[PDB]
């Protein structure tokens, strides 16, 4: 589990919008889950459901780590960016006000590199609880694989703070409970449907393209 | 390059004793609860094993509020905030305790010394199997890793100070008080299995897979709503379930942690 081409893969990547630039970046998603170590080594259905089981996080660990740098804001991929003041308008505020407080603002206080957030996100990928997985043992060794090579990069590009790959595990369980809330409210613009999801992100939602983009 | 100082050690040490002696008081409320039950044509049978683990949930609660009293520097904290940690920490907590009690060898859950329950079993008290599964898959999942008092402790420690709970007004108190618990199972974990160093991220990882058991303990909770099962005032207002208790009017968290 190299660290430099966990980084290469982070480093790869160049109201109705947040739909969009979700959807957008799906695409990208499966092009950076090929690039990290043993992934496409992986059963092609175990692929399938890592993809499906940690999309949301995945997602919303890369909007935050691009905010990094804007206040009280979500800089999407597609350009544009989501202020907390539209946030709050469109009943969706308190969930966004979670991912600034919790995730960017975190991620900022504590210089997180793409180095980190690349394991990070190959951590929350390696998902051995993801339901149906053929073989769950192999998924477990894989993440396990990131723990020790991110500890190890940690100690090494951070000596005098030997509590940072704490720091950076323990951002984990509120994205997960974070990710829960942000599926949600993905759940309520389909089930009222307003404006129309795009074909990818309606397939992540729903439970074809993913299958597709494997080869 | 790891140390457990002795101010560690002392710490982790009054965490396994306030432990057993919330135990104590645990083991002594053990009359109080319904006792489990041929089904008679009435269908009370199915309402006392609903009651027997609600009040067996009842003498878990106040075992953690007793528990999080004794854990330093937690009644430091504005009472909000510790209504606010223990609200989000309590279904956490009581999955923490469950797994503990789970014997690989009969396939069983033990409360209370006496209390052996199978998957029927708590079918039998009204659970779903949406429910039931994760419950025994985090349970046998907590056996392979395989923890000691001290880790259990520490683990429960930590998930209290989680600064990302709903309603926390001091997000900086609770994310400082976290550190030094997370130090100090860093240490323990480090101490005890000196070859393998991927203890401590796997402990970590676990607090990770309790979010998701909580996301599905509030599916059960709808479900039990379906069912026209009623919660008691105490776990409607720590989970929100019903109009009155849910709305924390009743305001038994607070009265439980004045004294
Ligand atoms: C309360 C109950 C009707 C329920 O609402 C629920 O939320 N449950 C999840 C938690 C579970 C508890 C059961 C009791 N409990 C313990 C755990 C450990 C002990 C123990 O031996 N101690 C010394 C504390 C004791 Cl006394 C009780 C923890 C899991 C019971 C089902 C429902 F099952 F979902 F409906």
């Amino acid at each position: 589990m190299p660290v430099d081409r966990i980084l290469e893969a982070e480093l790869a990547v160049e109201v109705t919008n947040i739909c969009q630039a979700a959807d957008k970046q799906l695409f990208t998603l499966v092009e950076w889950a090929k690039r990290i170590p043993h992934f496409s080594s992986l059963p092609l259905d175990d692929q399938v459901i890592l993809l499906r089981a940690g999309w949301n996080e995945l997602l919303i660990a890369s909007f935050s780590h691009r905010s990094i740098d804007v206040r009280d804001g979500i800089l999407l991929a597609t350009g544009l960016h989501v202020h907390r003041n539209s946030a709050h308008s469109a009943g969706v505020g308190a969930i966004f006000d979670r991912v600034l407080t919790e995730l960017v603002s975190k991620m900022r206080d504590m210089r997180m590199d793409k180095t980190e957030l690349g394991c990070l996100r190959a951590i929350i990928l390696f998902n051995p609880d993801a339901k149906g997985l053929s073989n769950p043992s192999e998924v477990e060794v894989l993440r396990e694989k990131v723990y020790a090579s991110l500890e190890t990069y940690c100690k090494q590009k951070y000596p005098e703070q030997q509590g940072r790959f704490a720091k950076l595990l323990l951002r984990l369980p509120a994205l997960r409970s974070i990710g829960l809330k942000c599926l949600e409210h993905l759940f309520f613009f389909k089930l009222i449907g307003d404006t129309p999801i795009d074909t990818f992100l309606m397939e992540m939602l729903e439970a074809k393209i993913l299958h597709r983009l494997l080869q | 390059g790891v140390q457990l100082t002795a101010a560690q050690e002392l710490m982790i040490q009054q965490l396994v004793a306030a432990q057993l002696q919330c135990n104590k008081r645990s083991f002594s409320d053990q009359p109080k609860v319904t006792p489990w039950p041929a089904d008679p044509a009435s269908g009370s049978a199915s309402q006392q094993r609903f009651a027997h683990f609600t009040e067996l949930a009842i003498i878990s609660v106040q075992e953690i509020v007793d528990f999080a009293k004794q854990v330093p520097g937690f009644l430091q904290l504005g009472r909000e905030d510790q209504i606010a940690l223990l609200k989000a920490s309590t279904i956490e907590i009581m999955l923490l305790e469950t797994a503990r009690r789970y014997n690989h060898e009969t396939e069983c859950i033990t409360f209370l010394k006496d209390f052996t329950y199978s998957k029927d079993d708590f079918h039998r008290a009204g659970l779903q199997v949406e429910f039931i599964n994760p419950i025994f898959e985090f349970s046998r999942a907590m056996r392979r890793l395989g923890l000691d008092d001290a880790e259990y402790a520490l683990l429960i420690a930590i998930n209290i100070f989680s600064a990302d709970r709903p309603n926390v007004q001091e997000p900086g108190r609770v994310e400082a008080l976290q550190q030094p618990y997370v130090e100090a199972l860093l240490s323990y974990t480090r101490i005890k299995r000196p070859q393998d160093q991927l203890r401590f991220p796997r402990m970590l990882m676990k607090l990770v897979s309790l979010r998701t058991l909580s996301s599905v303990h509030s599916e059960q909770v709808f479900a039990l709503r379906l069912q026209d099962k009623k919660l008691p005032p105490l776990l409607s207002e720590i989970w929100d379930v019903h109009e009155g208790s849910g709305s924390g009017s009743h305001k038994i968290l607070h009265r439980l942690l004045q004294d």
